[PDB]
């Protein structure tokens, strides 16, 4: 007789309307754990304080999606939150410019591309443009 | 360009499915379909190699009433002709085990009278009549309103149920058995769960659960009887999740709820233990749904007959015990099998040189064949030998040589 | 003694003129259930709301026939209702055209063939022709 | 935490693990909705589909990723879990909250 | 205790139907329980791990009143 | 039974070829009158014909199927009805008729 354990818990961000025994259990092992995550489909709709400005009434709502544990890393978190992903693209642009990897015309074009995102706030856009060296 | 053509296919399939829903949700179409499909669901769950047989008799309730009222007596009705006369009362024939009627019954006088006739026939042939009850019997639009009923026992006190109340007191009520909620027969059509060829049909069940193909639970009960007989040659093991009253493999249907996704209960409602107990007190056979499974169970199979109360003395309590035993179908079935065997086997003995004591000895030796009077019992092995004790007495019909009066009393396992 | 059950019920769409004592029972088993259906001969003459147009006074009368349980599937239902079967043929024509399986001349010929059915309504014909791409 | 458990076991040694998504509130909802524990869904998928099934296999133990307080709801949930664990012969393991 | 209960359920299900008298139950159950018993002189420390029991006693009676099933009592003394 | 595939044994190899001038180029007379496409061969198979298809620019042809003239019968789409359909089609196929 094998040793079978039943892990019961809130593995999702919301309850299912499915009758408790209507829903089925999932067999998990080292050769398919990530696949189990992807098939389970993880999603988090949540609001945190918006610390990209200086307004206590500013809040940021995010909708993160998870298929594997590495989707919990800050790189994925930034990839899934445009208010931060645009700032990471701006970071790459500034490092490329400061390292002399690209010329000023390319820098300007890419900057316009980054700031064009309609989901960004004008305040955030101004804070990003304030980081560009005058030259 | 092809994207627009695909949009055309989407709209075309949308309209076509709009009409197909009207066809598949038509009450007449669903009547025919559910009739045949429930029939097959019964047949394919039996085992014809175990001496199990099934016959189909096309008859509507209105025509049953027409025949029973047209005939001067039940012994001259056609149904009685083809149930008793051509079977139990025919040398060389065979008796009908049970009668499954695919009907829903209300408190209406016509339905009550039909139930009376069916009780008479079932009593004469020693075969129970099993059917279903309609939701309006409880004064509700649909079984989905059962949890709102505060007190069925008080509900049944209204004058609307006078005839049913008397029916429960008739001594023929022991051969009547009615089931409660229906049960799903088909999962709604879907490109993944239940696809069809060519046309991309996605069945759209609206707010009315009547769009679902509900089926009469009487067939499920019949499957229970069939399994008990296939294993043991007797029909007592049909009232338990482990005893053999469990219905397994029910259809499921997950669909979106208030942002979650929930499963349409295979029965209209998820009956709680207290509600099931109330229905059992009201002489109903409620198929309860195993909270989130595809499994249901019949906790008990009480007949329509209401038990009688006696004085609280030793003899009075004994009388109560015997009467309730009579009120239970799980023992009524043993009695019925015994009656069939007695008729058949005694017919073959007619003409032999039998004195009264000869009848006593032979009948004792025969009854012992189904008796398990041991020490500690192969649980569910007294299934094949349902009797624990039995007593037989034989007297003479005075003034009629060759005729005898026989009394057979049995104590079966509890 | 075998265990014989009698299933009594309204297995047809109409009552029989033959008296109950005259009509006979039918023995059913796993090796001949479908044959029993075919010999019993199922038929449904019924009217449902005509949802192929936008008229509340529009009704559709159908005469379905059943020999086996699969005759209850939507494919058979469509096969037995020309007002829908013509729409399924139109579907096949449009999918064939959009997948480039046939040329425009063949498409036109087959379309004429589908719309020629005299039992169809002109409104339905117009709704079907409105699905044809202009090219 | 789930992976930290799984990757420290050895599935070649006849060790098995199943995941059941359920919140404590819904556990209470099912246990209170059912008329008896023998008809609860959890009991269905723990005892009925396993220990009480010919040809099946019984659940060794149940690990609940929950924190418990002295609250009456938590106490009642613990009572139901004790009943099920006793019926199936399998312990129920969880954690306690600081409060 | 729990592992023992699982093994008992499973293995007894397979024996249902066999010609078993009470003493037959006693003998077979004793021989089976011995499989997990380590009753020697000084145990391979953490080897009575695989054999957690030191002693065990089994008694089998008949439930009277209809015949073929029994009442079994199993008591175990495991290593401390 | 092995006579209905390019690898199963329904392939006809070593067909005659004949290169001759076309519109200024040079093309080969197809060993069969036409170069049957998969869809046309399928239609002929539905019509109970045994079409020997030419392998595009081969000296090789193939018999993809050997259906008899008999047309298959349709039954109700139930378990038994589909079983009946399977048996009947088996009868309609020469590769099993030979057995």
């Amino acid at each position: 007789l094998p040793l079978k354990v039943l892990m019961l818990g809130d593995f999702t961000g919301q309850e299912d309307a499915r009758p408790l025994e209507q829903r089925a259990p999932i067999n998990v092992d080292k050769a398919n754990f990530n696949e189990v995550m992807a098939q389970q489909n993880l999603k988090v709709t949540l609001t945190a304080a918006d610390k990209l400005s200086a307004d206590p009434n500013a809040t940021m709502n995010v909708s993160l999606q998870f298929k594997n544990l590495n989707d919990f890393s800050p790189e994925s978190v930034v990839n899934q939150v445009p208010e931060l992903k645009k700032l990471l693209e701006l970071r790459s642009a500034l490092n490329a410019l400061k390292g002399p990897l690209g010329n000023l015309p390319a820098f300007r074009k890419k900057l316009q591309a980054l700031l064009a995102d309609e989901d960004g706030r004008k305040a955030l856009i101004k804070e990003l443009g304030l980081t560009e060296e005058t030259k | 360009d092809k994207a627009l053509v695909d949009a055309m296919i989407a709209e075309i399939d949308k309209r076509l499915s709009s009409q197909v829903n009207e066809i598949l949700h038509a009450k007449e179409f669903q009547k025919l379909e559910s009739s045949w499909r429930s029939l097959k669901f019964m047949v394919d769950r039996t085992d014809f190699r175990e001496n199990t047989r099934v016959e189909m008799l096309n008859a509507s309730k209105e025509d049953l009433q027409k025949d029973f009222e047209d005939a001067p007596e039940v012994t001259k009705s056609g149904l009685y002709k083809l149930v008793y006369s051509n079977e139990y009362g025919v040398f060389g024939g065979k008796p009908y085990g049970i009668i499954s009627a695919n009907y829903d019954f209300n408190v209406g006088p016509q339905d009550m009278e039909l139930l009376r006739k069916c009780a008479s026939v079932a009593a004469m042939a020693h075969a129970p009549f099993i059917g279903n009850a309609a939701p309006e019997v409880f004064g509700e639009e649909s079984f989905l309103k059962l949890p709102d009923l505060k007190d069925l026992k008080s509900l049944f006190e209204g004058p609307q149920y006078a005839r049913w109340h008397s029916f429960r007191e008739s001594e023929d009520a022991r051969y009547v058995g009615l089931a409660l909620p229906r049960f799903l027969l088909r999962l709604p059509y879907g490109e993944k769960t239940v696809p069809v060829k060519a046309f991309n049909f996605t069945e759209d069940v609206v707010g009315h659960h009547e769009r679902y193909l509900w089926g009469h639970a009487s067939v499920a009960l019949t499957s229970r009887v069939a399994d008990s007989f296939a294993k043991f040659r007797w029909s007592p093991n049909i009232i338990g999740p482990q005893s053999g009253g469990a219905v397994e493999n029910l259809p499921l249907h997950q669909y979106e709820a208030m942002g979650e996704i929930q499963t349409k209960i295979p029965t209209e409602v998820m009956l709680t233990e207290r509600r099931e107990f109330e229905l059992s007190e009201e002489g109903f056979i409620g198929l309860v749904f195993r909270k989130d499974s595809d499994n249901a169970a019949f906790f008990s199979a009480n007949s329509t007959q209401k038990p009688r109360f006696f004085g609280n003395t030793p003899e009075g309590k004994a009388a109560e015990t015997n009467y309730r035993l009579g009120t239970q179908l799980p023992y009524m079935f043993i009695m019925t099998r015994l009656a069939h065997y007695i008729k058949v086997l005694q017919r073959e003995q007619i003409g032999s040189w039998k004195e009264k004591s000869d009848l006593e000895r032979e009948l004792n030796h025969w009854l012992s064949q189904y008796i398990s009077d041991m020490d500690d019992p192969a649980p569910a092995v007294r299934s094949r030998r349902p009797l624990r004790a039995a007593r037989v007495v034989v007297e003479d019909v005075e003034g009629q040589p060759g005729w005898y009066r026989c009394s057979l009393q049995v104590r079966p396992h509890f």
